[PDB]
RNA sequence: UAAAUCGAGAG
DNA sequence: ATACGCTCTCTGCTTATCGGTAG
DNA sequence: CTACCGATAAGCAGATCTCTCGATTGCGTAT
């Protein structure tokens, strides 16, 4: 749903580096292996964890319970 | 059960009887009036349904007894019914007796002379004295001699019991076994049978009215003829009330009591009650307790029972008929109007139908009338019912199941149970002197801390539960468990601790389906901290056929010491290492190990000291058990310089060193592996494994020595050392292989899967060769020549012509399959392992196929070469109406590719029309495997069924459950399958003989034997033998038994089977090898008499398991359904019947091709070319042309001359013809030939012409034989007639030449060098004939029946026996003779061919067994009317009684030797 | 529609009378219109009811069902009508007879459904329900068929 | 607390 | 709001009826 | 000529491993 705190296979933290990350796709004109390497992820069990993740909870996000609509 | 409460009578039989209407009036507690189970307010209504009398109620004190619901047993009332009314159960045997009736004399239509013959057989029969029986039919020779004959019948019976009785054979009691009772039966249907075919009686010859049952619950008698009337006098439709056939009925019976005596009672009746009519009628219904009878609830919805709904709807209408009897009885004092009579009269008769339709609903359901609820017989019947879901299957206590997950570190005969399991599973241990430092610790830890205690059994029975309790409760429990009573009468008890299940605990463990025994072993508990998995090691997979894909199994706690010991001995894992099936074992090491060892035994291996120590410590820890030594022993270095190096043989060396016990020498083992030398480079002799003084010094370690595989290091290790050295090897090799695998890890790449350069163009060279092949090979079968382009006009017909046809198109597919899979195979023999870019052993692809881990030869070369053809139900792809294989394909397109040949690999991937063939291949072989499955269960299950009782006796003969002799010696020679793999391995046991020596041990074994007298029998036998044995087998009279005949091989050293000691002398003889031939020759002969089948042993249910369980893997019938044409049906109409015929070596081919077309069929069909009818009506004429073909052709293709094919049209053809015109008409009426003839040509017309019915014209061509020309004139008034079919039909039908049953004969290849010609029918009778070309003494047939009809039941029996073994023979399977042989006596027990079915077991002594198996209403009905009384000795009916088996260690007693008298 | 036509297809049905040869009275009652309305609520004037409430309820999601009878008498002498309810008849979601037929994916998540919300299944007692698509043979051709039941029909059956 | 039937699955 | 009547089988056995014997 | 012994054509019966979930459970007058 949300972005993981760590890399699953080593432990590394990557949950700072999606905000980052998509600024970096927006902003600047980058692909994602540069924008990824310039992040610091430099084996790919850490480089499969913002390249891949789906960020689900913005969906969720917009069933609020507690706000009129 | 509760070991501390003993019980002391026991069930020893039950007999079946009618529940007379007296009995239950007197037992029954109260009987039910109302309709209305329960009033207003929710209580039950008294002398309703729910009546108090009838037990407690939903918390209301039984009226009865007094006792609340937990302690009332239930107590049975009755319904007066008010009107007796039929048993559904005795309804039809009941209409037998009322037909065959004589209503004025009141005796059977029979004569008494031949009923009191009957009555007097049967007598003889009830006692066994099946002899006299027809011996008693030779007494035959007005009114006064019949009745002197009837006394002398009488005296001969009264004779014959009292001197066979007094004769020490026979008892008060009668003898009653399977052939008395088959006899009895054969009897009892010919008396029933011929009381039917009667005209009139014949005591007083007078007609009788002739009954008619138009359904259950209503008898029509139709009305006497007005002639049978007549005869009435000279001697001087209808509806019938059911009072009225028990009138009838009760006078019948009480005439011909002497008669009904012995028709009822297969045994001498010593009660001597009557047999009465009313036994067929229920005047009183039974009702069950109410205890059987409760509402079911789910919170509120509250639903009665579907008894109580048919006992309600009974009783209505009991409450109305009484109504109507009691509206005629007041009109009975004064009548008033008899039109009021006639319509209460009507409603009366409704009722009385009513209330018997009511009666027969609450009984059978389907015989009901008017999805409805079930009766009594449908909680019986069926799957679901009761015997099989209920007495046969229960659910049981103290078990756990769960999802199994693989564990190395478990000692291969151990079980790994989670923690909850081990938390709630229980055994009760009686509290002991010795017990309780154990059973404090347990009462202290608590239900919740294992190993700990959940109940605590005081001596009075008490259950004080220990989960509601503090620590503090708990030790002031702990330190009052071995308190001596203070009761007198438990002074004789101990208390019980319902302890955890521990280390020391034995577990039940089995995965459905059970196939087989194995599936379902005995594991020693070891319980785990982690997971709620029951952890199991990879051995045991091979038995229960288990893999960790989510699968799941049972565990079971025996709690009491005699199943402890069952499971940790019999059940044992450790004795489960050899199948029954045929002797090969089914553990070892799957797949890692296999390859880990591949790698560790090389000659690659090579470890330094800590490496070699760490690989040896690793499994061989000497604190668990696992070294015999105290200290593990290594060995000197192989390299000593420049630095000390070991060997991976040299680990293994010293871990048999380590395991093999001490004082006895290592193994000496000669095998091969599964890899070839040139694997391994030139030169190498890896191949060859070659352990010598327990020390291995060649070849590699494979799946062929550790694994489920004969005649390897593990199965010799078995041999010599025990089971139990086997398994620890097991485990050892294993924890060796793990810690070898987690230190040298193995892989499996992409890399592994290519091929170099030049093997790429090898197989791209080969496969271009295939462009030309689907073409070549249809022009082969289009018999075009060659060359012929694929748009060819001509091929493209024939290629049309061939698809429509089923036949020519499976000769199509099979041809072009023959050529692609030749181009496969030379595809695969290039491009592996030459063309492999990796070569083995760095290829682990390669690696594990070769070894036997994991694939096969097949998987590597289509990932890596090619598929290959597709095969659907063994032809190609299938083909569209158009001609077209797929939309990609043009019509009938002649390519390898189009008919499914797939080139592409799964390396490179397949394009989409292979892709989708392959589709179609896979979804072919997943229904075939879904539909595989549900087609074996019921041949097990019927072997089962009967097989189940016969077992091993301590006379060392085999029989069946009641004592019925089936085989006098296990096969023959008493031998254990599972014992006997290296009986006649001589050479093994040579080389191993102190090693057996150590074991078999003669030395102890001389006081409780006898030594010399089987041996000099078995010296005179075998010097006879020689003697004689040059000359036939009919001609050998037999002087001299086998050995094992006379001297039980149990007890006298030397009794040997002739084929052992025949291959023994030949081994001592061709080989002379500090052992001796005299010393070796008594240790096998010592070996011999422990290889025997033990008494106890349930053949008969390994024999069906080994039958049926290899059954899973599975122009004549082939298959499973071959067997089902054996087995299950013993059909005499067997689908596809064959003859075999020897061939005298005087006869020629040339002449052996032509005897096979003087005996096979010829219709008159396969040589008529064309048929012409020209109807011209206006009398209607016909002129039915027959054209031929030439005469050099069929009197060369079917050796048929025109004289035979005329004569045969003038007598067969026309007489058929004209029979099927005239039929039609009786079922209705609702180049030119030449015109001259000669002289002989008319009269042979004329004779033509008077001999059949409407023929006005014939002639034949008597000089070529090319046609047949004759006129058929009919009445000028018929219809149309087709006229074409007709001759169709006829020309089929009309046989020019045919032995009878008999349709082909063939001349196949010899196989197994023995000329055969093989026939598609069976005659002996014809074949008999033919000496000049056949053997008529070596003629097998296929046709199990024929064979039995003509040459007896022993040569039908070998023909069993050898038609169930070629079935296995065609899949390779591996199923001992002696399996088969017990099945082939079993199913011709009786000298006939029986089935496994329900007509086979007919005839048994165990009713439960018949009743268990299906249709239980039926045989409980032939129980009840024979009053049958069975000594539950079927291991099915000791189960419904619940006692202990008669099978293994079940078939003996324990006695006590107390000291003191 | 196709209620229309099987609702035509369906006919009239009549009956007579016992009080006058003649019969009585015709009586040619049928029915001429079908309509299935979308799914409402009395909670005054109808509120649109969405598949939310149906869910969260745990009830149906069923609109309004009204046939409109022709109660004729004597071959058309005089016709009555009614437009008679039929029970709640369930709808299927996504349909031309839902709520959520043309709504954008943000007015179907305004409204709780999904971003990319799919029809085709009813919603019963709170339960998701479809009915699945079957085989059959293929209308109005006449297909030569080798049967051997056909020979089981009777004797002299091909 | 129960029972069928239907449906979905696992080995 | 409410109670009581209801359209693609395998193996035999078992039955009905059709000829021939001999009585 | 008539009664017994079979001899098929037709009709009828029963029948063709364990385990886990969820969902429904009827109508039709009569009073
Ligand atoms: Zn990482
Ligand atoms: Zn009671
Ligand atoms: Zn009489």
């Amino acid at each position: 749903m949300i972005v993981p705190v760590r890399c699953f296979s080593c432990g590394k933290v990557v949950g700072d580096k999606w905000e980052s990350y998509l600024n970096l796709l927006q902003e600047d004109e980058l692909d994602e292996g540069t924008a990824l390497s310039r992040l610091g992820l430099k084996r790919y069990c850490c480089r499969r964890m913002i390249l891949t993740h789906v960020d689900l909870i913005e969906k969720f996000l917009r069933y609020n319970p507690l706000e009129k609509r | 059960m509760d070991i501390s409460k003993p019980v002391g009578s026991e069930i020893t039989s039950v007999d079946f009887g009618i529940l007379t209407a007296k009995e239950i009036r007197n037992l029954s507690a109260k009987q039910i009036t109302n309709p209305t189970v329960l009033d207003n307010l929710g209580h039950p209504v008294s002398g309703g349904l729910y009546d108090l009398a009838l037990g407690a109620f939903l918390r209301n004190l039984c009226s009865t007894c007094g006792l609340d619901e937990k302690f009332c047993p239930g107590h049975q009332g009755h319904i007066e019914l008010p009107v007796p009314c039929y048993n559904p159960l005795f309804f039809n045997q009941l209409y037998i007796y009322l037909r065959a009736s004589c209503l004025f004399c009141h005796h059977f239509r029979l004569k008494s002379v031949e009923v009191h013959r009957y009555a007097c057989k049967l007598r003889l029969l009830q006692y066994g004295l099946i002899d006299e029986s027809y011996k008693l039919d030779e007494i035959t020779l007005s009114s006064t001699l019949l009745n002197e004959l009837k006394s002398k019948r009488s005296e001969y019976v009264d004779m014959a019991i009292a001197k066979a009785l007094s004769d020490g054979r026979t008892t008060e009691r009668g003898s009653f076994t399977a052939t008395v009772n088959d006899e009895r039966k054969k009897l009892v249907h010919e008396f029933h049978k011929k009381l039917l075919s009667r005209g009139k009686c014949d005591n007083c010859g007078m007609f009788s009215p002739k009954f008619r049952k138009d359904g259950f619950t209503k008898i029509f008698e139709t009305a006497l003829n007005e002639k049978q009337i007549t005869n009435n006098r000279v001697k001087g439709s209808t509806y019938i009330l059911s009072t009225e056939v028990k009138n009838i009925l009760d006078t019948v019976f009480r005439k011909e009591q002497c008669v009904l005596q012995y028709v009822f009672h297969s045994r001498p009746n010593l009660s001597r009650k009557l047999v009465k009519a009313d036994s067929f009628f229920m005047d009183v219904l039974v009702v069950p307790p109410t205890r059987f009878r409760l509402p079911s609830k789910l919170g509120e919805e509250v639903h009665e029972n579907s008894q109580n709904q048919l006992l309600s709807k009974v009783l209505t209408t009991s409450l109305l008929i009484r109504d109507l009897n009691d509206d005629l009885s007041k009109l009975q004092k004064d009548k008033v109007s008899l039109e009021d009579r006639r319509v209460i009269f009507s409603r009366l008769m409704n009722a009385f139908v009513t209330i018997q339709n009511d009666v027969n609903a609450f009984i059978d359901s389907t015989k009901a009338q008017g999805v409805p609820i079930p009766g009594v017989k449908q909680a019986l019947e069926k799957k679901e019912g009761l015997f099989r879901k209920h007495m046969m299957g229960k659910r049981v206590n103290y078990a756990a199941r769960s999802v199994i997950s693989p564990d190395p570190n478990i000692e291969t005969n151990e079980i790994g149970v989670p923690p909850v399991f081990a938390v709630k599973l229980t055994y009760p241990e009686p509290v002991t002197a010795y017990n309780i430092a154990e059973l404090r610790q347990a009462v202290i830890n608590g239900p919740d801390k294992w190993p700990g205690a959940t109940q605590i059994q005081n001596e009075d029975g008490s259950l004080v539960s220990l989960i509601g309790m503090s620590v503090e409760q708990r030790k002031a429990l702990a330190n009052q468990l071995l308190t001596p009573s203070s009761n007198v009468s438990t002074h004789t008890l101990n208390k019980k601790v319902y302890r955890h299940i521990k280390n020391r605990d034995v577990v039940l463990m089995n995965r459905q389906p059970t196939l087989h025994k194995a599936s379902m072993m005995g594991h020693k508990v070891r319980v785990l901290p982690n997971e709620k998995t029951l952890r199991l090691h990879y051995a045991n997979t091979g038995a229960y056929n288990a893999d960790f894909d989510g699968d799941e199994m049972n565990m079971h706690f025996p709690q009491n010491e005699n199943a402890r010991a069952e499971a940790l001995n019999l059940a044992n894992t450790d004795s489960q290492y050899l199948t029954p099936t045929s002797g090969s074992p089914v553990r070892g090491l799957i797949q890692d190990h296999i390859s880990a060892g591949v790698w560790l035994t090389s000659k690659d291996s090579f470890f330094t000291r800590e490496q070699y120590q760490q690989y040896i410590y690793g499994c061989i820890r000497p604190e668990d058990g696992h070294t015999t030594r105290s200290k593990i022993v290594t060995l000197p270095p192989t390299i000593f310089k420049p630095y000390p190096l070991w060997t991976g043989k040299q680990i293994i060396t010293t871990v048999l060193l380590n395991v093999t016990p001490p004082d006895m020498p290592g193994i000496n083992l000669i095998s091969k592996n599964k890899i070839k030398n040139e694997y391994w480079g030139k030169g190498s002799l890896e191949n060859e494994v070659l352990f010598k003084d327990g020390a291995l010094l060649c070849g590699i370690l494979d799946k062929s020595q550790y694994g489920a595989s004969k005649y390897g290091i593990v199965h010799s290790l078995h041999e010599v050392y025990g089971p139990e050295v086997a398994a620890k090897v097991l485990s050892v090799l294993g924890r060796l292989f793990t810690n070898y695998i987690t230190a040298t890890a193995f892989t499996c790449g992409m890399d592994d899967l290519r091929l170099t350069a030049e093997g790429n163009k090898w197989r791209t060279d080969i496969l271009k060769t295939s462009v030309d092949t689907g073409r070549e090979a249809a022009a082969e079968v289009t018999n075009l020549d060659k060359d012929t382009p694929a748009d060819d006009p001509e091929l493209l017909k024939r290629l049309q012509e061939i698809l429509r046809d089923n036949n020519k198109s499976g000769i199509l597919d099979a041809v072009t399959s023959s050529k692609v899979n030749a181009i496969t195979s030379q595809v695969v023999s290039k491009c592996v392992p030459d063309g492999t870019m990796k070569k083995f052993p760095c290829n682990s692809m390669q690696a594990m196929a070769l070894s036997g881990a994991k694939g096969s030869n097949v998987n590597v070369s289509q990932i890596m070469c090619l598929l290959g053809q597709q095969a659907l139900e063994g032809r190609r792809v299938p083909v569209m109406v158009s001609g077209k294989t797929l939309p990609s394909f043009k019509p009938y397109e002649t390519d390898a590719m189009a008919g499914g040949y797939v080139k592409g690999r799964f390396y490179s991937g397949i394009k989409p029309q292979e892709y989708y063939f392959h589709c179609m291949a896979g979804r072919e072989g997943l229904i075939d495997t879904a539909v595989k499955t549900s087609r074996s269960g019921y041949l097990q299950r019927c072997l089962t069924k009967q097989l189940e009782g016969v077992h091993v006796s301590y006379d060392n003969s085999i029989r069946d459950a009641d004592g019925t002799l089936v085989q006098f010696m296990y096969g023959g020679d008493a031998i254990d399958i599972t014992k006997e793999s290296h009986m006649t391995q001589f050479e093994f046991c040579l080389d191993n003989y102190y090693a057996l020596l150590k074991k078999y041990n003669p030395s102890a074994l001389i006081e409780h034997l006898d030594v010399e007298s089987a041996l000099k029998y078995s010296k005179k036998t075998l010097k006879y033998r020689k003697k004689h044995s040059k000359e036939p087998h009919y001609k050998q009279s037999v002087k001299y038994d086998p050995v094992l005949a006379k001297y039980n091989p149990a007890k006298y050293l030397g009794s040997v089977s002739e084929n052992f000691q025949d291959k023994l002398e030949s081994f001592l003889d061709k080989n002379s090898k500090g052992v001796n031939e005299k010393k070796f020759r008594a240790l096998m002969q010592l070996k011999y008499m422990r290889s025997l089948i033990n008494p106890g042993e349930a053949v008969g249910i390994i024999a069906s398991q080994s039958v049926g369980e290899p059954s899973t893997q599975m122009n004549v019938t082939l298959g499973i359904p071959r067997l089902r044409e054996i087995v299950m049906t013993a059909s005499a109409a067997i689908k596809t019947p064959q003859m075999t015929l020897p061939i005298w070596n005087d006869v020629s081919d040339e002449q052996a091709d032509t005897f096979c077309k003087s005996i096979s069929k010829v219709l008159l069909s396969e040589v008529i070319d064309k048929v012409i009818v020209t109807e011209t009506t206006g009398a209607r004429s016909y002129v039915i042309h027959m054209r031929f073909f030439d005469n050099n052709e069929y009197s060369e293709e079917y050796d048929v001359s025109k004289e035979e094919l005329q004569n045969v049209i003038s007598n067969q053809f026309i007489h058929l013809l004209e029979a099927a015109i005239v039929k039609e008409i009786k079922k209705q009426k609702r180049v030119e030939a030449n015109n001259n003839m000669n002289k002989v040509q008319r009269d042979r017309q004329s004779a033509i012409i008077s001999h059949h019915r409407f023929i006005t014209k014939y002639n034949f061509d008597d000089e070529s034989g090319k046609w047949c020309e004759f006129k058929l004139e009919l009445a000028a008034d018929t219809e149309k007639l087709l006229m074409v079919n007709i001759v169709e039909e006829i020309c089929r039908k009309s046989i020019i030449r045919q032995i009878p049953h008999i349709d082909r004969c063939v001349h196949p290849e010899p196989e197994n060098g023995k000329r055969v010609l093989v026939t598609e029918g069976v005659n002996f009778q014809a074949m008999w004939d033919q000496e000049a070309f056949i053997d008529v003494d070596g003629i097998t047939s296929n046709d199990v029946a024929a064979v039995l009809k003509t040459y007896g039941v022993e040569a039908a029996r070998n023909t069993i026996v050898n038609e169930i073994n070629n079935v296995f023979s065609r899949y390779a399977i591996s199923v001992s003779f002696r399996h088969l042989d017990l099945i082939a006596d079993m199913m011709t027990r009786q000298g006939t061919y029986l089935a496994f079915n329900r007509q086979g077991m007919e005839t048994s002594t165990s009713s439960f067994m018949k009743m268990s198996y299906e249709t239980t209403c039926q045989f409980l009905t032939k129980a009840v009317l024979d009053n049958e009384r069975e000594q539950l000795d079927s291991p099915s009916a000791r189960i419904v009684v619940g006692k202990l088996n008669n099978v293994g260690t079940g078939s003996f007693d324990v006695l006590a030797k107390v000291p003191n008298a | 529609g196709l209620l229309n036509l099987g609702v035509k297809d369906i006919g009239e049905k009549v009956i007579f009378d016992g009080k006058p040869g003649y019969l009585g009275n015709k009586l040619s009652v049928s029915v001429e219109q079908v309509s299935i309305a979308k799914p409402m609520s009395n909670d005054a004037v109808e509120r649109k009811v969405y598949p939310s409430e149906s869910r969260q309820r745990l009830t149906s999601y069923r609109g309004k069902l009204l046939l409109k009878l022709k109660w004729s008498v004597n071959n058309g002498e005089e016709n009555l009508f009614e437009v008679r309810d039929c029970g709640g008849l369930p709808v299927m979601l996504q349909s031309n007879r839902c709520h959520l037929n043309k709504m954008s994916p943000y007015e179907l998540v305004q409204h709780k459904e999904e971003s990319d919300e799919i029809g085709g299944y009813f919603i019963v007692n709170g339960i998701e329900k479809l009915i699945r698509m079957l085989i059959v043979q293929r209308r109005n051709h006449p297909m030569a068929i080798i049967r051997p039941s056909f020979a089981n029909r009777g004797a002299s059956y091909s």
